[PDB]
RNA sequence: AGCGUACACGGUGGAUGCCCUGGCAGUCAGAGGCGAUGAAGGACGUGCUAAUCUGCGAUAAGCGUCGGUAAGGUGAUAUGAACCGUUAUAACCGGCGAUUUCCGAAUGGGGAAACCCAGUGUGUUUCGACACACUAUCAUUAACUGAAUCCAUAGGUUAAUGAGGCGAACCGGGGGAACUGAAACAUCUAAGUACCCCGAGGAAAAGAAAUCAACCGAGAUUCCCCCAGUAGCGGCGAGCGAACGGGGAGCAGCCCAGAGCCUGAAUCAGUGUGUGUGUUAGUGGAAGCGUCUGGAAAGGCGCGCGAUACAGGGUGACAGCCCCGUACACAAAAAUGCACAUGCUGUGAGCUCGAUGAGUAGGGCGGGACACGUGGUAUCCUGUCUGAAUAUGGGGGGACCAUCCUCCAAGGCUAAAUACUCCUGACUGACCGAUAGUGAACCAGUACCGUGAGGGAAAGGCGAAAAGAACCCCGGCGAGGGGAGUGAAAAAGAACCUGAAACCGUGUACGUA
């Protein structure tokens, strides 16, 4: 995790996050609102994955 | 055996009380119900549910006897809130 | 490196538990130790129909200090303390009283 | 009957007494400042949250890499829901790096502190919009252009230095209060005290003699001791207060003054390597069984062990032999201050000579003002100039020249000891015990007051362990109490540190119109 996505290319890093933000994301804020998801293990997964790509794309490119 | 009733922190004057229940010392608990029923003093009030509290206390602990219950000991401490006390025995 | 951990074998030295063997399944991060079949308490829980109330009183087990529970050896039958040794790689922990390997 | 006499039962307790997740005062070290690459402090968000401390900043109780540790942790308040993995990619601690909202000196402009409105270049494009960097400030340095004016100068642009303020102290200077003593008080101490600024500072200033003597001498500056609380000053009153001399920390005098000579000679600052010692997460690191009380043993007793480790702390009361720890023996992937041997650009060794600081000192010449109005009276420049010698001119000293010596235009500059802690790290207190100690031991600069600044309280102690009175009954589905149970103990009950009277009620026995 921490290092074997590390090799990946940018653009496929950028095509997963934006992916990840746009669809996952916003489904589990709807599903937390909507006061589903009994177990808040994905949310904070989730948070902290898309946390970490975000993160990067800046300093593998650019830097 | 002996019954105790008490309640603390009563928001009512410790003289009022202890006036009301002057007027009830040394009466058949059973007469005393009667007398209280009637009773328009403030004081009334919460002296019937101190002595109902502690026939039902000694229903649920002692026996029998009650019918010949009497009440021995009632007085009010200071608290201006105030705290009343019974102790009620056949005996 | 933690002298205590999961299911680890121990005898209480004092607290009603003298000389009575268990078996530690945590230990707390305040010092504390959980042996099951060693303190039970008859904590007075309050009812609730939901949340799979236990009902009534409930015989569970309370915390004791690591202190006052010393680690148990087959080997000579005594509780004794615990010293580190270093392995071909890796630091490991041993009994006392001819120095039994855990 | 009603009191009085005392006893017991309690409650209002609150005199007294014990402690602290707290303060206060000292000792040894770094720091003795930060920042436009945007200081501190605030506004607003980041938690499965109704709310808080701390952390963080739309990437937001966290991020990437490298080390130690690693089986519990996901910070807690303060529980609960849900998680991962459990011997190496859970998580924790640290070193280095990326994001690091707005206001705030607060910087594109405006503006009302957390507010609003833009431009340029770069991208991108769903050709609508979105992201990245820059856009205040004056002078100076270099460059391209450059008027009135041919050049120049000013002016226009660019890259670099200089500050957009805060922060405890002092260096030297500038100014600059009140109060008090003088029996009140004009002068004065007060007091150069409160207060503001200036240059950079962590130390600063000063730092090497026409500076003292008195005919003999120590010889750079600063701090301290005796000197000395003396001489002296003081309506010689209150009070203030020396110097010399002798000792402690310290003790470096050189340099431009210009020519030559031989010279890249020791030395200086910068600039790589290696070593050692710290910071920078940490590793190891000894020893008891039984008996009896005791809520629980660390308590009384017996026989044994190490001690370079009996410093200290926790464990139901007092522990070397329970643990954490101490001494002692070790450790750093990368950064890291300090010392050296060490690669290199420059200042840059030492000898002879005078040079000895020129319209310079002195002499001055009328003024204003230096507090100094000449009063005890001295200092700045000017209206200005003659103007020495060139350490050959002198230098001031009490029988003229005193004999004697000086030091004067060299410096510039020079480090040592020395005032202080806003804050940080380590240690200590015969300092205090919640009206003490900090105002604030408790979510205290907190409720609250105050436009802001600022001012500003009361509230600590349950139970070793919440294991917090399960349950049942009365009661109003409350509050409250009683049985039962936990708790050694509930004469420990969440209003829970021990708790006497004063004060209020009940019973007890005596006498009591």
């Amino acid at each position: 995790m921490k290092a074997k996505e590390l090799r990946e290319k940018s653009v496929e890093e950028l095509n997963t996050e934006l992916l990840n933000l746009l669809r996952e994301q916003f489904n589990l804020r709807m599903q937390a609102a909507s006061g589903q998801l009994q177990q808040s293990h994905l949310l904070k997964q989730v948070r902290r994955d898309v946390a970490r790509v975000k993160t990067l794309l800046n300093e593998k490119a650019g830097a | 055996m002996e019954t105790i009733a008490k309640h603390r922190h009563a928001r009512s004057s410790a003289q009022k009380v202890r006036l009301v229940a002057d007027l009830i010392r040394g009466k058949k608990v059973s007469q005393a119900l009667d007398i209280l029923t009637y009773t328009n003093k403030k004081a009334a009030v919460l002296v019937k549910k101190v002595l109902e509290s502690a026939i039902a206390n000694a229903e649920h602990n002692d026996g029998a006897d009650i019918d010949d219950l009497k009440v021995t000991k009632i007085f009010v401490d200071e608290g201006r809130t105030s705290h009343i006390t019974v102790v009620v025995s056949d005996r | 490196a933690a002298k205590i951990r999961r299911d680890d074998e121990v005898i209480v030295l004092t607290g009603k538990d003298k000389g009575k063997r268990g078996k530690v399944k945590n230990v707390l991060s305040s010092g504390k130790v959980i042996v099951e079949g060693i303190n039970l308490v008859k904590k007075h829980q309050k009812p609730v129909p939901a949340l799979n109330q236990p009902g009534g009183i409930v015989e569970k087990e309370a915390a004791i200090q690591v202190s006052n529970v010393a680690i148990f050896n087959a080997a000579t039958g005594k509780a004794d303390r615990v010293g580190f040794r270093f392995e071909d790689g890796k630091k490991v922990r041993f009994f006392k009283s001819n120095s039994e390997t855990i």
